[PDB]
């Protein structure tokens, strides 16, 4: 028994069916949610009523290094999809001790390209169709 | 050694009858089909008893039955009147019997009742009032009541105070108790185990010694009354040939104490209204002798007291408040343990205890309405929960791994009896300070 | 006769309760800077109390039965632990995840007590040169507690045995009107009085209608 | 007579009848009331009239290291609830000297997750259902 | 702030942390700054990491700092080439408690219940380990699953 | 300034009883309890054409009240058998009372005049009931000091 | 405060069902999924001119229904070939239910009432089509305890 | 839920490294099946006949 030590390095993202590689320092990825969970009502009283959430949607970024070959893929993909209409494409995410994440998802908007004196970053807003967490890879739950 | 009941059976009613009919010390039934395929005669004292719980608006879902050695009943018409067909109703060893006696004099109604000789293991012994039938060692009998005028009544060699111990070794899970024997004696040794074993004792008499004038009485009532026990009783005029216990139960076993929801007009039905004049009633008063007066053309129970004068509500409140933090407690630490993650005696999961209790037992009643909150004075009603830390522990209860002075603390609320009005009618009506106090 | 512990004592307590966690964990040996002994022999610790920071506000005030004040300052103290040999590192952090096990910090830290853990600091791993020949393996680190000191004040006031006032009231139908108010310790405004009678419970008795109207 | 010391190790939080463990460094936790306690209706000439408030949630913020095993049970109590309609859960904290709290109360929203260079943190936000401080451990209250 | 808590079968306690160890990387001779290098692109490599830091090992890579490349006097002749580095690197540490508390085996709860119709009830209340609040008690008897037969109607109404 | 505190007991909504044929109600919307309203003005003015000025007295006190529940509410299922048993029997009329904390009192009897509009969407919703009263004159009985 | 839980289970938007014609509706827009009014109130009441009041039952309860699609729903398309049916061979009822997850149910029959407005733009529209209901009591048949 | 489960590398047996074949790849699913049968218990009465009021 010995227990794991956080791997940034097998924090896997695959997009499509193949896997993402070239990506900036610091924070390779970013995952957040659109909606609250439940929405209170509250009465003059006191009464307390719940609903639950059915908009499940959800945002991924993801920063690549500018000279990243998988900068072009992402650029056809993301036209391509206008002009055809087809847009859904598989998203899949690893923890090396963490929350996973598997479902579909698309290219949301276009990340800002700006050129200096050194190579810069692009931050690519992937939409995600549901995001709900996953505990497979925590060690023990 | 009293072992926890738990939510069924806290509405489980038990009714130590005398008979033979299964060898087991109890049993327990969802119907009146069921006892009668066990060979209980249609009329007998359990089937009476099981038709009057049943029949209830707040009716239990099943009826424990007790077992008493029975040696031999009778069929008693002494200081009766009759001008009617009597019928008697008799199973034999599963089979099912009727018997008619005409018409005339109760000795002569008697005698000829003898005539139950016929298809007949079984015998009947006539002796000018009453009839005395006892059956033999391989028979089984069952009498029950028919449309005659007379009560039955059973024999055996047993006593309550030996024959409980019995029954609840064998099973413990029911809540209230009654009895077929009706005794000052048996009714004192019920009283007796009952409140030792945490169960409420209830009973009905016929004695007219509650009606007798409160100056002096020698009356079961008034015995209890002195012991200061907490046994609840009603003076019913049918008790010794309907065994109402029943009907009362049945208007009080399906609603929960959460509600703090007394017993002080709740309808009956099977009992029979009271005859007496209202000095009468005044006397039984005095004695905590219930009685189910018929009001603007109804019928309706009458406040509910038991014999030390508490109100039979707030010993039942309390009652369910003990069976329910006991059932809430366990099952926590039975989750717990389940998991390798047993409750250790450390500061740091001690304080859990006040969520646990506050969940289950506590907040129900706080919700629905039974326990008061609020402030008064300068107190305030809340419920409060007081938990020990590691160091005030005694080493010897580290020990023994026990852990003592968990303390609670609660209001209940109580309900309204009675109102009074001065009204008052004028021809006409008649300082001005305007000025705030 | 409301007596506490001041400051003198909880400061040196705290380092016997770290001495007694250093030793109980890692099995080295330890020693304070209060006194220089000549090194000892095999791996050891040292103890120091590098630093202490005050907080300027007190916290709380305790009133003794007389009257005089007890005051209470929140503090945070600094110790500096250093290993000299085996391997310190290693050492040293036994003894900071020494505070996460619940167990063995109940010995020496219970709750109540006037001083409990707050943070860690960076180990760092140095070699010090000896004799020119050999170069020895240490450590280093910061250990922050928190703590609390009570003081006890040197007298009290005196109390406000009697008090008088002067009132004036300015009216414009003649001059002002004086009058005067007093209070004394034991004198209370009504006396004795008993006061306007209580309404009265009535007694418990028996009721026949459970509604009645009477004209 | 000895007067506490501000214990940090001692400050428990109880969710659903465990213990929760694995905190961030810092702040381990927040509790923020969402309404103000009493309405003041000001009138012309200036008379003053007060109103009592009947809504009392509160919100509770919960700092977790991302390899925390406890992420794991939140998501799937999270995820659980959603599809039951069983949202709630006992809730109940300790002060070493301090403010208490004791009610109910359900996971409010997903928090935000990134992965980089270092284990990182999750901040959780659990509603409760009522937000009233306690003076239960204060040694002299 | 420990990460997570294993409890031994008989109770004990076993505590996890989170740490960041610093290696301090010294290159003496030949091209010292790219031998440096070449390390710190060895992490990128899978199959060559995978040999020394298998998935699920207790420590991990996270960053690097600047290589500097110096030049050192030697006897003050000759210039001699170097090169220093920090590589940082993840961990977990675990370690054992020392003893455990006794577990909870009888709890005993004192209740009153303050009520207006007279003085306060008191009653208590008990936990035994093995004791079921209900014994073993049947219960309720269930409801049938009614056996599997053949029907000849799709819809069948019977009064 | 304080010499001026026109309510020295903060006003708790909850005070507010509304008892609809003698129990109690509850399950309240989010904003508002309750509103109260006539239909017709006190008097009638009749002016002549030089100025002559005569009044009269309504003899039309009806009114009109709202009731606001969430449409989870339990009551609602209550009003809903109300409807129809009226529709059918024929028996419209039902005790209506309030309570005025610190305000206006009202009792009288009333009938279910309208049911709301029922609507289900991504929130709880709302109901407002109109319960027709027959004689609507508020009562100041709670304020004290009224000479 | 806990001990006034309106709803013990969140509400779900999605157990709300709807049947027309025996076939269950799906494709729903943002915000409301149905609305239901009446278009008559309950009772008419006279009042005299010395104050006798005197009431009447309301014959007519025909009410109108709201359903809003998404205009890429493929119900759509059953709803506009209905229409064509019912204008040539004349028959235009169909049954209706409605499913009170947590409220109030309804079960009557129903016709197209008016097609609704049809737009295209830059995001996806939204239709609102009225199913007028012929009797529209509203029914607290889901919710227990209702004596 | 349908549930998917795929092994580790430290997991597969050397044998089937050197065969270059990948085992016990597991899948679960549950089957959704139809109606088939169904019973009524009408009845016809010349008329209609405890009240607790109490929640469960």
């Amino acid at each position: 028994l010995t227990l794991q030590a956080y791997d940034p390095a097998k924090v896997l993202v695959f997009i499509g069916g193949q896997r993402v590689s070239g990506f900036a320092a610091d924070t390779k990825i970013v995952i957040t949610r659109n909606n609250d969970n439940i929405s209170v009502h509250a009465g003059v009283d006191g009464e307390i009523s719940n609903a639950l959430s059915r908009d499940n949607t959800g945002v991924m970024t993801l920063s690549l290094q500018n000279t990243a070959k998988w900068n072009g893929y992402l650029a056809q993909w993301q036209r391509q999809a206008n002009v055809t209409g087809l847009i859904y494409l598989p998203v899949q995410v690893e923890g090396s001790q963490g929350l996973s994440l598997n479902t579909i998802g698309w290219i949301q908007k276009q990340p800002d390209l700006s050129y200096g004196t050194e190579v810069g970053q692009m931050d690519w807003e992937i939409g995600v169709l549901d995001a709900w967490l996953s505990p497979d890879q925590i060690q023990g739950i | 050694g009293t072992q926890p009941i738990d939510t069924v059976g806290f509405e489980t009613p038990m009714f130590l009858a005398m008979h033979g009919n299964f060898p087991e010390r109890i049993r327990f039934y969802v119907s009146t089909a069921g006892m009668v395929a066990d060979g209980f005669a249609v009329g007998s004292p359990a089937y009476q008893f099981a038709t009057n719980a049943f029949a209830g608006n707040f009716a239990p879902q099943r009826v424990a039955i007790g077992r008493m050695s029975i040696d031999s009943s009778k069929v008693d018409f002494t200081g009766t009147t009759n001008t009617e067909q009597v019928v008697v109703n008799i199973t034999l060893n599963k089979v099912v019997k009727a018997v008619k006696i005409n018409v005339n004099t109760p000795a002569q109604i008697a005698t000829a009742l003898a005539d139950a000789v016929t298809a007949d293991k079984a015998t009947a012994v006539a002796t000018g009032t009453y009839v005395t039938v006892t059956a033999v060692s391989p028979n089984v009998v069952s009498v029950g009541k028919g449309a005659g005028v007379y009560k039955i009544v059973n024999e055996s060699s047993e006593t309550v105070a030996t024959v409980l111990p019995s029954v609840i070794a064998e099973n413990h899970n029911w809540y209230f108790l009654a009895t077929e024997a009706r005794s000052d004696a048996d009714i004192v040794a019920a009283a007796e185990f009952a409140k030792a074993n945490y169960k409420l004792h209830i009973y009905n008499s016929t004695d007219v010694d509650a009606y007798a004038p409160e100056n002096s009485a020698a009356s079961v009532f008034d015995t209890l009354k002195s012991l200061s026990y907490d046994s609840l009783g009603t003076s019913d005029a049918g008790a010794d040939v309907d065994f109402t216990e029943g009907s009362v139960i049945g208007a009080m076993a399906a609603n929960d104490p959460s509600y703090g929801d007394s017993l002080h007009l709740k309808t009956m039905p099977g009992m029979v209204p009271f005859a007496g004049s209202d000095t009468q009633r005044s006397n039984a008063w005095s004695r905590n002798a219930n009685i189910y007066r018929g009001l603007y053309g109804g019928g309706s129970y009458i406040e509910g007291k038991t014999s030390s004068g508490q109100y039979v509500d707030v010993i039942r409140f309390s009652h369910w408040v003990k069976f329910r933090m006991e059932e809430s407690v366990f099952a926590y630490m039975k989750r717990r343990s389940d998991m390798g993650l047993s409750m250790k005696m450390s500061d740091e999961d001690l304080p859990v205890l006040k969520s646990v209790l506050m969940n289950n037992p506590i907040n129900i009643g706080i919700r629905n309405g039974g326990i008061l909150t609020g402030y008064d004075n300068k107190v305030s009603y809340d419920p409060t929960i007081i938990i020990p830390k590691r160091a005030n522990i005694p080493t010897n209860d580290l020990a023994a791994r026990i852990l003592r002075d968990v303390k609670v603390e609660l209001v209940y609320n109580n309900s309204l009896h009675y109102v009074k009005i001065r009204a008052s009618v004028v021809l006409d009506r008649p300082s001005t300070n305007a000025q705030t106090p | 006769p409301l007596d506490f512990t001041n400051s003198d004592v909880v400061m040196g307590a705290l380092t016997k309760a770290v001495g007694r966690l250093c030793l109980d964990v890692t099995g080295y040996d330890v020693v304070e800077a209060d006194e220089t002994i000549p090194k000892p022999e095999g791996p050891y610790i040292l103890v120091d109390l590098s630093l202490l920071t005050p907080l300027d506000w007190a916290t709380n005030e305790v009133v003794d039965e007389d009257g005089v004040v007890h005051t209470a300052h929140n503090y945070t103290a600094s110790y500096t632990l250093t290993a000299y040999r085996g391997k310190p590192h290693w050492a040293l952090s036994r003894v900071h995840q020494a505070f996460g096990l619940p167990f063995l910090r109940e010995k020496y830290f219970p709750t109540g007590s006037p001083y409990a853990y707050s943070s860690t600091s960076n180990i760092a791993r140095m070699r010090v040169p000896l004799n020119q020949q050999m170069f020895e393996n240490r450590a280093r680190t910061i250990v922050t507690f928190n703590a609390t000191f009570v003081e006890k004040d040197l007298g009290t006031f005196e109390d406000i045995e009697h008090i008088i006032i002067g009132i004036d009231v300015d009216n414009p139908s003649g001059p002002p009107i004086g009058i005067g108010a007093d209070y004394d310790k034991g004198v209370k405004p009504g006396g004795d009085d008993p006061g306007l009678p209580p309404k009265p419970n009535p007694p418990i008795v028996y009721h026949d209608a459970i509604a009645q109207v009477c004209m």
